[PDB]
C-alpha cells in the first residue's frame, strides 16, 4: 500500500592505463653489445610491440564504445525546476571551472626506463561532456532520444510513462508528487553522503589502478635482479670479465629479462581481456538502463527499474539506478474468480481482493480498490469448471442508466 | 611520444609534440587518433581538437509535448 | 619466421648442425635450439588461446543476438539497431555472420501543448494508453509514437481521484457516447 | 468470441485497408435500450 | 609429472646432482633445472588464469 524510492550505485571499470614498451631501451639501454646479441634471438620485439599496440587500440575502443552513444551534445536548460525534483547534485555546475558535478568531484577526489605511458584519447573534460549530454537527454527528452530525434517531454509525464512501464497505472504519481519528490531528494542526499562514507565503496577502480601500478613497479624492479649472473649492470660485466664468460653472463641476463617481459605482457593481455568484458557489460547497461527502461528484474538495481543516470569517473563509469521498492505491505483475502448470474467473471488486469466484507479489484502492485464493474472484467465459460470461485454481485452501469 | 622537443610548423600537444601539421581553430569530425583529443586529418595535413558532435540544444517546458 | 632465428646456436639449419658437429657439442646446440623453439611455440599457443577465448565470447554474443533478434522481437532499446527494433534477417559470411536489422525510426516532429489530466464534473480523467495533446483549441488523445488524434471518449479514459490533488489540469468536456445513443 | 464493439476499435474508412471483408458486427446494449 | 623430468641436466634429483658433480658446474646444471621447473610452473599458472 506504499512505495519507497531507493537510489543504489554500481561501479564498472571501463578502461585501464595504456602501456607501450621499448625492447632495446628496457633490455639493453645503452650497451651496443646487448643490442647486437638481441638480434640473435630473432623476432621477440615486434610481437610484443604489436600486442601492446593492440591492447592500446582495444582500450581506446572500449572507452569510446561505452560513452559515444549519442550523436548530438544536448544542452541542459538554464532553469532547474522540473516539478519538485531537485536535480542539482548530478548536473554540471558552472561555478567549478572543470565542468564537474559534485558527485563527479567526490568520485574524482577519492581515486588516487623504457616504460612510457600513452595518454587516453578522451580526456576527462570530453567524457564529462558526454555524461552531461546523456544526463540532459534522459532528463528532458525521455527515452526517445536514443532512437531518433529528441522530443520535448515534461518530466512528470515521462515519469508517469515509466510507472506505466512497470505494470502500475498513471493514477498513482500525480496524487503524491510532493512526497515522491521529497523521497527522491532525500535519496540523492543520502547517496551523496554515503558514497564517501566507506573507503571500500570504490573498490574496483582502486583495484585496477593498484594492480596496474604494482605490475609496472614489479616490471621496473626486475632490472636490479642478478638472474644468476655476477652483477645486474651491463657496463660492469663487460668492463671486468673476459668476453667468453661475458657472453654467457649477458645471455643469462637477456633470457631472464625477456622471460620477465613475456610474463608482464601475458598478464597485461589477461587484464585487458577482463576489462574489455567488463566494458561490454557497461556498454550494455549504458544502452539499456539509461537510454531506456529495462524490464529485467535485478539487472539494474535491487527492485523494479524506473531510470538511471551516468556519472563520469576516473578510468571507469559510475551509475545511479533509481529503483522502486514497494515496502509496507498489507495482506487480504482473495478469490480467483467471481460468479454472477451463473457465468464466471475474470479481472481484466488486476486481482479480486476482499477486505473481509465487500470485494474490490485493484492493481497488481498498489492497493487502490475499485468497485467491480463489467467494463474492467470479461466473461468466459460457466461457474462449474473454475475452482475456488465465490458468489458476489457485479455492478453494471446500464441498470441505473436505463431507468433514468 | 612524450618529448618536449626543444632539443631536436611545430605544435605541442599533451601527448607530445607534432611536426609537419598545422593547427585549426575550428573543429572537424576526426578519423585518426593521437591522444588527448587532438585528431589529425587531411583536407595539407591539419590537426584539430576533436569534434564532440553537433551542439544541438533542445527546448523544455512543463506544458509542451512533441509527437512525431 | 622463428625458424630462421639462430637462438644463439651455430646455425639455424638443423641438418647442418647434425652434419658438421660431434654429439658432445651437438647435444648443447640441440638443447639451445629446442629451448628457443619451445619458448616460441609456447608464446604462439598462449596468444592463440587468448584469441580463441575472445572469439568464443564474441560468438556467444552473436548467438544471443541471433536468438533474441531473428527468432523473435526484442523490446530493449538499442540492442539490435539504432532505434525501435522490428525484426532482423541473418546473412552468412566467411568466418562470421552479418545481420540486417530493420528499425523503426520516427521523424518530422511537431510541437504541441499538453496537460497531465483533464477535470470534468469534479472528477479527474486520465488517458488509458495515450497522452492529452492540444493543438491550441481542442483536446485529443494520441498514441505515444505516432500522431493520431481522437475525440475524448469515456471508453478510453478512466476516472480516479478528485479535482484538487492532481496538478496542472485543464478544463474541457468529455464526449460520452451513450448519451446521444439513448437520445435516438 | 463473438465480435463486438468491446474488443474492436474503429478507424478510418472502408477504402484503403487492403484485404478487408464484409461482415456485420454484433453490438451490445441493443436488446437493452428498447426493453 | 613435469616435476620428475631431466630438463637437459645430468639428473632430476636434488641430492643426486648436489653431491656427485663439482659445484662450479653443478650450479649451472641446477640453474637450468630450476629454470625449466619455473617455466613449467608459469605455464600451469597461465593455463589456470
Ligand atoms: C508512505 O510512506 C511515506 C514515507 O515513506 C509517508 O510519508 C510520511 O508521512 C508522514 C505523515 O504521517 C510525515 O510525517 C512524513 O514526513 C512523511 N515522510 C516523508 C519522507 O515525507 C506516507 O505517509 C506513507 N503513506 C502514504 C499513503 O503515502
Ligand atoms: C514551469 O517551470 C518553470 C521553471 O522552469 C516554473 O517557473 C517557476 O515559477 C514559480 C512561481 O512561483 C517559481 O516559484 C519558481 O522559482 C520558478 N522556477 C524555478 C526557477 O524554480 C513554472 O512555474 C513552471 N510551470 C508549471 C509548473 O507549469
Ligand atoms: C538541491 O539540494 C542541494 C543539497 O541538498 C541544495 O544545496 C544546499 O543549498 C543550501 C542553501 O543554498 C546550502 O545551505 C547547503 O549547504 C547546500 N547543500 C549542498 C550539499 O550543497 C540545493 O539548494 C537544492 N536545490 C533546490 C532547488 O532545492
Ligand atoms: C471493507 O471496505 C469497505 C469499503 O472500502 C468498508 O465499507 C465502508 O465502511 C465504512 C465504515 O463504517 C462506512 O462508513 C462506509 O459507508 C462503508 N462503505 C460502503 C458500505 O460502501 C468496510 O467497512 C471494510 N471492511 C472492513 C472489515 O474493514
Ligand atoms: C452460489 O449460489 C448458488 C446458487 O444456485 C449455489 O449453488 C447451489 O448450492 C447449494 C449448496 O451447495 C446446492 O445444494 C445447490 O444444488 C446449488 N445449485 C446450483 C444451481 O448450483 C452455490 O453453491 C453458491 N456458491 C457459494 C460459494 O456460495
Ligand atoms: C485544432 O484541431 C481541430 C480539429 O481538426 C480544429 O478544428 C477544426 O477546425 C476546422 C476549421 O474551421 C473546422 O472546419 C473543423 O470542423 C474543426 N473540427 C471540429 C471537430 O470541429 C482546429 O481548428 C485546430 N486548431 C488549430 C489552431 O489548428
Ligand atoms: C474549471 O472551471 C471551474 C469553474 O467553476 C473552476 O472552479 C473554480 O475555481 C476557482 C479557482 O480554483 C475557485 O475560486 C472557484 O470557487 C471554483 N468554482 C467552483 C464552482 O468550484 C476550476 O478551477 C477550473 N479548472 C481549471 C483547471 O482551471
Ligand atoms: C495476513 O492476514 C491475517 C488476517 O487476515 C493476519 O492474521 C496475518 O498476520 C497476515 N499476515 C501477515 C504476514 O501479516
Ligand atoms: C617545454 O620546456 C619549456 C622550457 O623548459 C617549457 O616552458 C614548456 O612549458 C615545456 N613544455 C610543456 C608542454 O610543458
Ligand atoms: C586559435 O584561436 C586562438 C585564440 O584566438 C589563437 O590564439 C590561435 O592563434 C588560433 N590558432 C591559430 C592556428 O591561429
Ligand atoms: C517548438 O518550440 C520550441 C520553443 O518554442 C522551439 O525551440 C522549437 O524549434 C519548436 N519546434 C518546432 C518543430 O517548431
Amino acid at each position: 500500500t506504499n512505495f519507497t524510492i531507493s537510489v543504489t550505485t554500481e561501479i564498472l571499470p571501463v578502461s585501464m592505463t595504456k602501456t607501450s614498451v621499448d625492447c632495446t631501451m628496457y633490455i639493453c639501454g645503452d650497451s651496443t653489445e646487448c643490442s647486437n646479441l638481441l638480434l640473435q634471438y630473432g623476432s621477440f620485439c615486434t610481437q610484443l610491440k604489436r600486442a601492446l599496440t593492440g591492447i592500446a587500440v582495444e582500450q581506446d575502443k572500449n572507452t569510446q564504445e561505452v560513452f559515444a552513444q549519442v550523436k548530438q551534445i544536448y544542452k541542459t536548460p538554464p532553469i532547474k525546476y522540473f516539478g519538485g525534483f531537485n536535480f542539482s547534485q548530478i548536473l554540471p555546475d558552472p561555478s567549478k571551472p572543470s565542468k564537474r558535478s559534485p558527485i563527479e568531484d567526490l568520485l574524482f577526489n577519492k581515486v588516487t626506463n623504457g616504460l612510457t605511458v600513452l595518454p587516453p584519447l578522451l580526456t576527462d573534460e570530453m567524457i564529462a561532456q558526454y555524461t552531461s549530454a546523456l544526463l540532459a537527454g534522459t532528463i528532458t527528452s525521455g527515452w526517445t532520444f536514443g532512437a531518433g530525434p529528441a522530443l520535448q517531454i515534461p518530466f512528470p509525464m515521462q515519469m508517469a510513462y515509466r510507472f506505466n512501464g512497470i505494470g502500475v497505472t498513471q493514477n498513482v504519481l500525480y496524487e503524491n508528487q510532493k512526497l515522491i519528490a521529497n523521497q527522491f531528494n532525500s535519496a540523492i542526499g543520502k547517496i551523496q553522503d554515503s558514497l564517501s562514507s566507506t573507503p571500500s565503496a570504490l573498490g574496483k577502480l582502486q583495484d585496477v589502478v593498484n594492480h596496474n601500478a604494482q605490475a609496472l613497479n614489479t616490471l621496473v624492479k626486475q632490472l636490479s635482479s642478478k638472474f644468476g649472473a655476477i652483477s645486474s649492470v651491463l657496463n660492469d660485466i663487460l668492463s671486468r670479465l673476459d668476453p667468453p664468460e661475458a657472453e654467457v653472463q649477458i645471455d643469462r641476463l637477456i633470457t631472464g629479462r625477456l622471460q620477465s617481459l613475456q610474463t608482464y605482457v601475458t598478464q597485461q593481455l589477461i587484464r585487458a581481456a577482463e576489462i574489455r568484458a567488463s566494458a561490454n557489460l557497461a556498454a550494455t547497461k549504458m544502452s539499456e538502463c539509461v537510454l531506456g527502461q529495462s524490464k529485467r528484474v535485478d539487472f539494474c538495481g535491487k527492485g523494479y527499474h524506473l531510470m538511471s543516470f551516468p556519472q563520469s569517473a576516473p578510468h571507469g563509469v559510475v551509475f545511479l539506478h533509481v529503483t522502486y521498492v514497494p515496502a509496507q505491505e498489507k495482506n487480504f483475502t482473495t478469490a480467483p474468480a467471481i460468479c454472477h448470474d451463473g457465468k464466471a467473471h475474470f479481472p481484466r488486469e488486476g486481482v479480486f481482493v476482499s477486505n473481509g466484507t465487500h470485494w474490490f479489484v485493484t492493481q497488481r502492485n498498489f492497493y487502490e480498490p475499485q468497485i467491480i464493474t463489467t467494463d474492467n472484467t470479461f466473461v468466459s465459460g460457466n461457474c462449474d469448471v473454475v475452482i475456488g470461485i465465490v458468489n458476489n454481485t457485479v455492478y453494471d452501469p446500464l441498470q441505473p442508466e436505463l431507468d433514468s | 611520444q612524450g618529448v618536449n622537443c626543444t632539443e631536436v610548423n611545430v605544435f605541442q600537444t599533451r601527448a607530445g609534440c607534432l611536426i609537419g601539421a598545422e593547427y585549426v581553430n575550428n573543429s572537424y569530425e576526426c578519423d585518426i587518433p593521437i591522444g588527448a583529443g587532438i585528431c589529425a586529418s587531411y583536407q595539407s595535413i591539419i590537426a584539430y581538437t576533436m569534434s564532440l558532435g553537433a551542439e544541438n540544444s533542445v527546448a523544455y517546458s512543463n506544458n509542451s509535448i512533441a509527437i512525431p
